[PDB]
């Protein structure tokens, strides 16, 4: 194939052997796409119909006023442009947001029941809420700090159906409720009653009846119970006795009367089974009517009200059986009809037959009370008043909240036709509830699962931030209903019609104060990523943490490709946060969905298809790894299928659908650990999470062994900057690239340049170092995608989490006890593991009522070696190495009655300092925290004094913005001056003239650009910062410290094995090889035994043979052999051991040469998840460069000399430094600071508190003999003030016995309760 | 007291004993006016409200709520409601002298002493050098003695180092389950910042290196250093107060490298030779002209505590191995030689080192425990173990089990299509027959596990233990199970659901050869299942051992 | 919530009142954005 | 009896002044409140202004959960200044 610029620099040794129909798509979709819908930058004067900012103008300004002739009409919404960039928007503390201005007009009419003589006043309105605008890499800048919103997973709104059988019914068989789910408020339910009765309630309601809500709503107690069940009806010629033979019916029904039908035979005995040969004999017989006995028609009910025809009133009611003083009754009025139930005990019992006679609740006035009983018992509204009123209470369509997804939801899961249900109900759905709940109880059908993904709905940013902009909008017209009813249309104008308040308020709290949009932890460009694939449980209106229990924190097997099953955080919260699969994609409802390939029994189809989670059951899925015949057909009788949710395996004639990929069921972090079918499911989970806290080092290694993942995560992360036009690179500095594009992509008519500013040392959210660093070089051209400058992390656009090490597998001398890590001084001295850590530490001058707090260089009682370091105007300089305790910036306070003890004042005039009335309170640096002052940064009021170093910082920004415009002109200037000459000498002087002018024009009008540019960037220099209200100025400095590794700090690999540093052993000392190379780690081979994780050592052997490899290239490449021995050599590791590359593509002597130089360090190799390297392959790549292929070598001892006994397992791992070293972990106090109240320990003065003694410690003192260590550190350790200080002189005296006094915890308690008319002393 | 900026800060209980104080004075003042009964029944009705506001919060009189949230904070919600300062204080309260940092294994420390930085000694024994440097004559005041400290004078060391020597500190673990979670030790100064425990504590304390970190605590009192000596010292409680068997036994590490040593070989290096004593044991080892475990014959003097209150000595020759023969020099004089003729199991060990207690007695014991932590660390380094990827060896007879079960089943989803057998008797039939073939092939691979080392003596192929790594771990049981080695070269087997049901298809691969992504996804349902039940187990016993300290504390 | 058709139907009869005016004798009015009457 | 330190009747009769010239003019148009452009329609010094503004007490409560998890006071993170170590 052909390579682009940045894959002919090195080529990574694929092990891949499935072939991939589809690449892995962009990883930051669901944050991108969800915002564009709801942010409509780019459309025409018609917009989309979505659910976004458009309809939440759709929905709340169309609306009359009441008691008035005025309307709101809502036009359209034009988005402006934000006031500051990306990059300058973080350090003033601005929101980066953009204002919108809505048109709105105001409608005037005559309230004549008519819409006549109107005056439509259209007024662009100002800004009503300012849209955060969130950046391309999917983060919102709030205040300076970015921050994403992740995802919330709540549950779909319809109906659920399950078993509930718990302690409750004290059986088996139970019958649940049907809760009704909507979208927001107005919740239903539907119990079913043990009593074969149904039940129903409310959110707060006790039970109510089921029976009154039938004749309430305009249907009839006797139609609604004949569709019930079964209709049946009977004629009678004077004498009931008849029977109405239904074939299903009668069908698994005893007959205990015996009948003489079918001329002279019997069909049924005396209490018999029937069988089906005699059931169907009723069928070609044709018979109807027979002889009925009497005494068996007294339990069958009546369905609907018997009229007879001559007595001419109802004889028999609905809902009534059959007795012995009832039976002569129709052989007098002689009923030409009869009507009556037929029910059994083999089918579904009658439940809303025998329930419909509950609390005497069948009339149409009577039922319409019993609702109004329980909604408001006792109300002003009348019987029949609060029919109506309850009738229009709930079908509210702002009250009962119904999403068109719930709709769909609710018709689907009922069977209904019409999908795109009404917002409000219908009286069509009712019905189904009833034919649903009850045929739960005996076991017909299947029932709903609430784990189910097809139950679970995906709520991304752009339904969050309209919802909260819906809210925002109906609290505005609450407040401007009032104004404009009592108002016209010619005494105001549309502006001051509504307030624009609650709109921006509505939005200010969601991105800064909801649990959703937290700070985004850019301490890894992999926990950039993993963090905005997270789907959480949790959030407002959503499942918490202690209701979850343990039915939702497990795995579902439709969690396969949307989910990944090995990536919950470990802690409280352990599967109910989870991340994106890595093709998982979500639906139009807002379910996930996975690619699957339509797979034939002739041919796999090309076509790839998205399907959902309903619609998996249907079809049968195959694995990605099946066979083929290499013609589209699968070799193998037993396939692996999942088609009903169940891991079977079926003939290769059922298969339906086939996996895109095996890497789709696993998350991007996840996919990053080759060998991961090796390791356990327990390692691999914590590999995935260790990996997301690793630290970025000094210089960024790749990994010798990896998976193929990592050119994807850096390039979709943005850490690095990519070419967005191809070109030739123009020049190549180290804080900027400037391209030029090339002649045929241009989109105007001019040569076109473009120029990338490099990142260079900043502050992350995590306290680390971001920095980007060049790739191109001056005359190498570059194409779109192109990585031009890598960021933190990542090398030659790989993803570089750490770096690989040679580690050997040994016990040495119990310093890898247990899990520790025996290090060596070679990867100190060569800083591999170090790190570079960007403190901000800011300085604030409030106002005090005394006087105010002013930047000064004058501090009391101090000397010459601490103002040394400050200048003119009270702020250290860039560049200073400042120690622990020096003085950053100076600040003083005035004070004002001090109050000088006498004997104080006797002192001062020992060496004569002079007294001055200024509290010292300058910023200084914490204890045992060291730097260098890199960056400092001014800010003041607008318009307020300013001192001479804020000036000085401002004359260095605008040199910096006058030397960017210089360059820009400069580059431009000489492509006038290249193509102007080439048509001269090359082929009408006229003609020739006439064209000077309108290159002059394009020259000119770029100039003017450049003034207007500079002018702005010069007139956002004067802007004054806005802050807070009671602070003058805020000065930060900012501090970048290099930590190394020492004793103490956590490293990790990625297959789950974590360990702290214990030792660093010298050269020496390390065990070596025959060649006397030395090894930098030694870990314990016995936790490979207890954790499963074989991927551990398959990477080291793999890595033996990266790094051999790598050694005979530079060996190779230094006897200064030919060309033609480079290109025979990588022939034979590419393109013989096994997957898939291709050489002779590239140059021998310019791209051959330049490949085998990054090739010297090592060559790395591509293992993925599930279609890796086997161990023939691993053993196939030792054998060539020359080593053993059992991967063992025997090394020796350090310090003996002698040889160990037995080989040991050696080569190269890849290691990485978790955020977790002992600088902020190592703790000591002896005295401090104090509570108020409870004279307790705690911190605040640069150091923190003490340490907790709880209960747990005190149960083990107790265990114990220790009185006096129980007392001690109860009384005189804390809450004594007489305890504390008299102990703290018997230890400098020499002599400590005891002070235990009384505890302050104890005499505060005493004072409380005698506070409430309690006495309570002592009697000693 | 006020806040930054001038604002004031205020209690809930100052609003309340206001609105009580407006309500008594004016009703004060309504009592001299001659007021009717109709106004003044309604002022004495509200003073009620006012003062049971004040007392208690949640009863019939609905407390005041005014620009806030949260209802209010009583009087008596300040004693109750799971944050009153009585609950408060029993479940926590912070202290003095002390501090925390992370563990760090120390293989060269005593076991009754353990590590303690340099940076954190000197901030927790500060008093204690303030009065020594007055009493030394470094510094007249404690004022100028305080400076002497920050600034880091070589003599504050010399100090330091005296002030530490016989002072035991307290290390305690944050999850405190059973009396071992504080031990006290002799600190010692070291250069860094972690602190450097035992190996051998490690046990009791439950605290494995992977970032732990452990509090410090400092004894001031000699009442408390005496109590800290004989009571909470960490060679005081070798012994588990459960059961009489002893908690400080050797580890993994400690105990592979006594089982390698006491492991007897068919053929080595020096086979047959005799040795006139010990030493001549140890000086045929170091010179490299014997194996470490070769079958020898050494003449031994040992002694006999079996008789009350006679040591009596013996002279025998024994045959052992040269490896058993280097253990025996640590061994105290009361054992006899049998103890150590054996393969020295964790099982062995354990069960020597309670023996031992029982004879010798206990500081011949503290001092014969470091002695087996010396002697496992320094031979199990000598062997250079390792795990490789032939060491899980998987048996050749493995597909010939495998290809049969399959066959068994085809045969019987044969009779499941001809109505021959139901959807339960097919379960029943298929879960019952993997479960077979499961066991068939552990019990055929610990076979080809165990007994495939073979030797060769003048010439024969004689079948011997295996020495392989994978074998050693699971057999001295240092770490690993059999079911755990079952899952590395054996077939996995069945897995598990969350609903409690088997599924039909198991998992027919292992962890060397790999798994497919369906039988990976499979295993994840048990995997999550127990991480999340560790939430739990955490939560559930906590509760049970906090409900048994309330009744029998007393 | 009056998400979407609570309030459709109204939106409908103020069109078609529109409609009606800006036929005929039916003027636009261009009031400036700041405007406090 | 409103709020916790009591102001005169002849400084908080001002104060209500302040407090409504101040509503009406946040509201005038897309209007943020601030104090400096109250002192124009008032005719009030630049710094008669901040003290007026300022003399409202606005007392908070110690007995508050800082944070969304209610596991810590606020009073129980304060310390002294006239208590020493
Ligand atoms: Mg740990």
């Amino acid at each position: 194939m052909a390579y682009s610029y940045t894959e002919k620099k090195r080529i990574r040794k694929d092990f891949s052997k499935l072939p991939d129909v589809m690449d892995v798509p962009y990883l930051l979709a669901i944050q991108l796409d969800s915002y564009r819908e709801f942010l409509q930058a780019g459309a025409t004067k018609e917009q989309f119909r979505d659910v976004g900012l458009h309809a939440a103008f759709k929905s709340v300004f169309p609306i009359i006023s009441y008691s008035g002739n005025a309307a709101l009409e809502y036009v359209g919404y034009r988005l402006g442009e934000p006031a500051f960039d990306v990059k300058e928007c973080v350090l003033r503390g601005v929101t980066f947001a953009v204002p919108l201005r809505v048109k709105v007009r105001l409608i005037i009419f005559d309230r004549e029941s008519s819409n006549k003589a109107i005056k439509d006043i259209k007024e662009q309105e100002v800004y009503m809420g300012e849209i955060p605008l969130m950046t391309e890499n999917g983060t919102f800048i709030i205040n300076g700090t970015e921050r994403v919103i992740v995802s919330q997973l709540h549950r779909s709104p319809g109906v659920f159906f399950d078993h509930d059988r718990g302690k409750t019914h004290s059986s088996g068989k139970l019958l649940y409720s049907a809760r009704i789910i909507p979208y927001r408020g107005s919740w239903l339910d539907f119990e079913f009653d043990p009593k074969d009765c149904v039940f129903v309630r409310i959110d707060r309601r006790r039970k109510l009846p089921a029976s009154v809500l039938l004749r309430a709503l305009g249907y009839s107690t006797e139609e609604i119970l004949n569709a019930f069940y079964a209709t049946n009806v009977f004629h009678i010629k004077g004498e009931t006795l008849n029977l109405e033979l239904v074939p299903q019916r009668l069908r698994g029904e005893v007959a205990s009367i015996d009948i003489k039908d079918g001329s002279g035979k019997v069909i049924v005995e005396q209490g018999r089974r029937i069988t089906a040969r005699h059931i169907n004999q009723l069928e070609k017989a044709g018979v109807s009517q027979l002889e009925v006995p009497f005494d068996y028609l007294i339990g069958r009910t009546i369905a609907k009200a018997i009229v007879h025809p001559a007595t001419g009133e109802i004889i028999a009611e609905c809902n009534t059986e059959l007795t012995l003083d009832l039976l002569a009754k129709v052989a007098k009025a002689q009923v030409v009809r009869i009507e009556t139930l037929y029910t059994n005990d083999i089918d579904c019992g009658p439940f809303i037959s025998d329930t419909l006679k509950i609390d005497n609740t069948s009339n149409q006035l009577e039922a319409l009370v019993e609702i109004y009983r329980m909604m408001r018992p006792g109300e002003p509204p009348t019987k029949e008043a609060a029919e109506t009123l309850f009738g229009n209470l709930f079908f509210s369509a702002e009250r009962y909240d119904l999403s068109a997804v719930g709709r769909m939801k609710f018709n689907r899961r009922i069977g209904r036709t019409e999908i795109e249900g009404p917002g409000v109900l219908s009286k069509e759905d009712i019905i189904d509830v009833l034919k649903t709940l009850v045929d739960i109880r005996n076991g017909k059908g299947i029932v709903d699962d609430i784990d189910h993904l097809g139950n679970r709905r995906v709520r991304c940013v752009g339904e969050m931030a309209e919802n909260q902009f819906r809210v925002g909008l109906v609290r505005v017209e609450r407040a401007v209903k009032e104004r404009l009813s009592m108002a016209e249309s010619e005494g105001l104008m549309p502006q001051d019609l509504i307030n624009a308040k609650p709109v921006a308020a509505a939005i200010k709290e969601f991105f800064g104060s909801s649990q959703l949009s937290q700070f985004m932890d850019q301490n890894n460009p992999l926990s950039e990523i993993t963090h905005k694939r997270r789907v959480s449980a949790l959030g407002p209106g959503g499942l918490t943490r202690e209701r979850a229990g343990f039915e939702v924190r497990d795995v579902h097997p439709t969690h396969y490709g949307r989910v990944c099953p090995i990536e919950t955080p470990e802690g409280p919260n352990i599967g109910l946060i989870n991340s994106l699969a890595t093709y998982a994609r979500t639906n139009k409802y807002g379910f996930l969905e996975s690619p699957y390939r339509v797979v034939k029994d002739s041919l796999v189809t090309d076509e790839i298809v998205f399907l959902s989670a309903i619609e998996e059951a249907d079809h049968v899925i195959a694995q990605a790894s099946a066979t083929l015949n290499e013609k589209g057909q699968l070799v193998d009788e037993l396939v692996a299928v999942r088609h009903l949710n169940e891991f079977t395996v079926k003939a290769p004639e059922d298969v339906t659908l086939m996996d895109v990929s095996p890497k789709q069921v696993v998350s991007v972090a996840a996919s990053l650990i080759p060998f991961l079918e090796h390791d356990d499911a327990n390692r691999a989970l914590m590999g995935s999470n260790m990996q997301r806290q690793a630290v970025p080092t000094l210089r960024a290694d790749k990994p010798l062994v990896g998976t193929g993942m990592e050119r994807n995560v850096a390039r979709d992360s943005g850490v690095c900057v990519v070419a967005r036009r191809g070109g030739v690179i123009d020049s190549v500095d180290a804080s900027r690239v400037v391209v030029r594009v090339a002649d045929d992509e241009v989109e105007t008519g001019e040569a076109g340049v473009d120029i990338y500013n490099l990142t260079k040392y900043t502050r992350s959210n995590q306290n680390t170092c971001i920095n980007q660093r060049p790739l191109v070089s001056k005359g190498d051209v570059v194409a779109r995608g192109d990585i031009l400058a890598d960021g933190p992390s990542t090398d030659m656009g790989e993803l570089a989490l750490g770096q690989n090490m040679r580690v050997a597998f040994m016990p040495w001398n119990g310093f890898n006890f247990e899990d520790s890590i025996c290090l060596s001084e070679r990867v100190v001295q060569e800083d591999r593991f170090t790190t570079i850590h960007i403190q901000e530490l800011t300085c604030v001058a409030r106002d005090t009522k005394l006087g105010p707090e002013e930047i000064t260089a004058d501090i009391p009682n101090v000397g010459e070696a601490a103002l040394n370091k400050l200048d003119e105007a009270g702020i250290v300089y860039v560049g200073a190495e400042v120690q622990a305790g020096d003085i950053l910036v100076g600040k003083v306070t005035p004070k004002g009655e001090t109050q000088l003890t006498p004997e104080e004042k006797l002192l001062r005039a020992i060496f004569g300092e002079k007294a001055s009335d200024v509290k010292d309170t300058s910023l200084r640096v914490p204890t045992g925290t060291k730097g260098t002052v890199i960056d400092v940064q001014v800010f003041t009021r607008d318009g307020v004094e300013r001192d001479s170093r804020a000036l000085s910082i401002e004359k260095m920004q605008l040199d910096q913005i006058r030397k960017d415009l210089n360059e820009e002109f400069r580059i431009v200037e000489g492509a006038t001056f290249e193509r102007l000459r080439a048509a001269l000498v090359g082929a009408a002087d006229d003609a020739l003239n006439e064209q000077l002018e309108k290159a002059q024009a394009y020259i000119s009008d770029r100039r003017q650009l450049l003034d207007d540019k500079f002018e702005d960037k010069k007139r956002k220099l004067q802007q004054g910062d806005d802050l807070a209200p009671g602070v003058l100025k805020i000065v930060k400095v900012y501090l970048a410290i290099k930590r190394r590794i020492q004793p103490g700090d956590k490293m990790a690999g990625r297959h789950g094995n974590k360990g702290v540093v214990s030792v660093i052993m010298p050269v020496e000392d390390m065990p070596h090889d025959a060649n006397g190379t030395p090894v930098d780690i030694v870990l314990n081979p016995l936790g490979v035994p207890s954790r499963m994780n074989v991927g551990q050592i398959l990477e080291t052997h793999l890595g033996l043979a990266a790094k051999g490899l790598g050694e005979k290239i530079n060996r190779m490449l230094e006897e200064q052999r030919k060309v033609a021995e480079l290109r025979k050599f990588l022939h034979e590791i590419y393109n013989e051991i096994g997957g898939r590359e291709e050489n002779l593509d590239e140059l021998g002597d310019n791209e051959i040469l330049a490949l085998a130089k990054n090739l010297r360090g090592g060559v790395p190799m591509a293992t993925p998840v599930f279609d890796g390297a086997k161990e023939r392959e691993i053993k196939a790549m030792l054998k060539l460069a020359d080593l053993p292929e059992s991967g063992q070598m025997r090394l020796f001892d350090g310090r003996t000399g002698n040889q160990f006994e037995r080989p040991t397992t050696v080569g190269y791992m890849y290691m990485l430094k978790l955020n977790h070293l002992v600088d902020d972990k190592m703790h000591a106090r002896s005295t401090g600071s104090y509570s108020l109240v409870t004279q307790q320990p705690l911190g605040g003065k640069a150091q923190f508190g003490g340490q907790r003694f709880g209960e747990m410690e005190v149960w083990a003192l107790e265990a114990y003999g220790a009185a006096y260590t129980l007392q001690e550190m109860l009384t005189v350790k804390s809450d004594d003030v007489n305890g504390r200080t008299k102990m703290y002189k018997n230890i400098v005296d020499g002599d400590h016995r005891m002070e235990a006094g009384m505890p302050e915890s104890f005499n505060v308690l005493i004072k409380e309760i005698r506070s409430l008319g309690i006495d309570i002393e002592l009697e000693t | 007291v006020p806040l930054d900026g001038g604002r004031f800060a205020t209690s809930d209980l100052n609003d309340l004993y206001r609105r009580v104080i407006n309500r008594n004075n004016r009703l004060k003042r309504l009592l001299d006016l001659a007021a009717p009964d109709i106004i003044v029944r309604n002022e004495k009705r509200m003073l009620q409200e006012a003062v049971d506001a004040l007392l208690d919060n949640g009863r019939r009189g609905r407390a005041i709520t005014g620009s806030n949230k949260r209802p209010l904070k009583s009087l008596a919600d300040m004693i109750k409601g799971k944050q009153g300062r009585f609950r408060q204080n029993l479940l926590g309260k912070r202290v003095d002298y002390s501090g925390r940092s992370v563990i760090t294994v120390g293989p060269t420390l005593r076991l009754h002493q353990c590590g303690l930085p340099k940076k954190m000694a000197l901030e927790l024994f500060k008093p204690f050098i303030f009065g020594k440097l007055e009493g030394r004559g470094m510094a007249t005041t404690i004022k100028a003695a305080k400076k002497m400290v920050e600034r880091e004078l070589p003599e504050v060391w010399d100090v330091l180092a005296e002030v530490i020597r016989e002072h035991p500190v307290l290390l305690n673990r944050a999850p405190t389950l059973h009396r071992l979670g504080i031990q006290a030790f002799e600190p010692v100064l070291i250069e860094g910042k972690a602190i450097q425990l035992h190996p051998l504590v490690c046990a009791a304390y439950n605290a494995d290196f992977d970032g732990d970190q452990m509090a410090v605590h400092v004894p001031l009192t000699l009442e408390a250093q005496l109590e800290a000596r004989a009571l909470m010292m960490s060679t005081n409680n070798i012994l588990s107060p459960a059961n009489g068997e002893p908690i400080i036994v050797p580890s993994q590490d400690v105990v592979m490298g006594l089982y390698y040593m006491t492991r007897e070989a068919i053929n080595a290096k020096g086979e047959g030779m005799a040795f006139a004593d010990l030493q001549e044991v140890d000086r045929a080892y170091r010179s490299g002209q014997a194996s470490l475990h070769a079958r020898v014959k050494v003449r031994i003097n040992e002694k006999i505590k079996g008789e009350d209150g006679q040591l009596t000595a013996n002279t025998r020759i024994v045959d052992t191995t040269v490896g058993r023969a280097l253990l025996f020099q640590v061994v105290p004089a009361g054992l006899p030689f049998d103890v150590v003729n054996q393969s020295m199991k964790k099982k062995a060990i354990s069960k020597l080192i309670n023996h031992c207690y029982r004879v010798v007695g206990l500081k011949d014991t503290v001092i014969f425990a470091d002695q087996l932590m010396y002697t496992g660390f320094a031979y199990s380094t000598i062997s250079g173990v390792s795990i490789g990827v032939n060491d899980f060896v998987i048996p050749d007879e493995k597909a010939r089990i495998i290809n049969a079960a399959t066959d068994e089943v085809k045969e019987i989803e044969s009779q499941y299509a001809s109505g021959l057998v139901t959807q339960g008797e097919k379960y029943n039939k298929v879960i019952d027959l993997w479960s077979k073939a499961n066991d068939e092939v552990s019990k055929a691979m610990m076979a080809n596990l165990s007994k495939e080392k073979v030797v060769d003596r003048e010439g024969k192929e004689v079948d011997q233990e295996s020495f392989n790594s994978m074998y050693m771990m699971a057999d001295s049981g240092a770490r690993g199970s059999a079911a755990q080695i079952r899952q590395l070269a054996g077939m996995r087997g069945l897995m598990a659901k969350p609903d409690g049901s088997i599924i039909e298809t198991p998992i027919t691969a292992n962890f060397r050869e790999g798994l497919n992504v369906l039988q990976y996804f499979i295993s994840t349902h048990g995997a999550r299942k127990g991480l999340a039940d560790t939430a739990l187990k955490t939560a559930n016993s906590g509760y049970l051992t906090r409900r048994l300290v309330d009744v029998a504390q007393d | 919530l009056p998400s979407v058709e609570a309030k459709q139907k109204e939106r409908d009869a103020l069109a078609k009142a529109m409609e009606e005016f800006l036929s005929r004798g039916g003027k636009v009015q261009e009031i400036e954005p700041n405007v406090v009457a | 009896q409103t709020r916790t330190i009591r102001l005169p009747i002849h400084v908080v009769k001002e104060l209500n002044v302040y407090l409504r010239a101040a509503r009406e003019l946040t509201h005038k148009l897309d209007h943020e409140p601030s104090p400096e452009e109250i002192a124009n329609l008032l005719e009030k010094p630049v710094a008669e202004v901040k003290r007026m503004l300022g003399l409202n007490e606005r007392v908070t409560s110690v007995d508050v959960s800082l944070g969304p998890d209610s596991d810590k006071t606020l009073l129980d993170t304060l310390t002294d200044d006239r208590p020493t170590d």
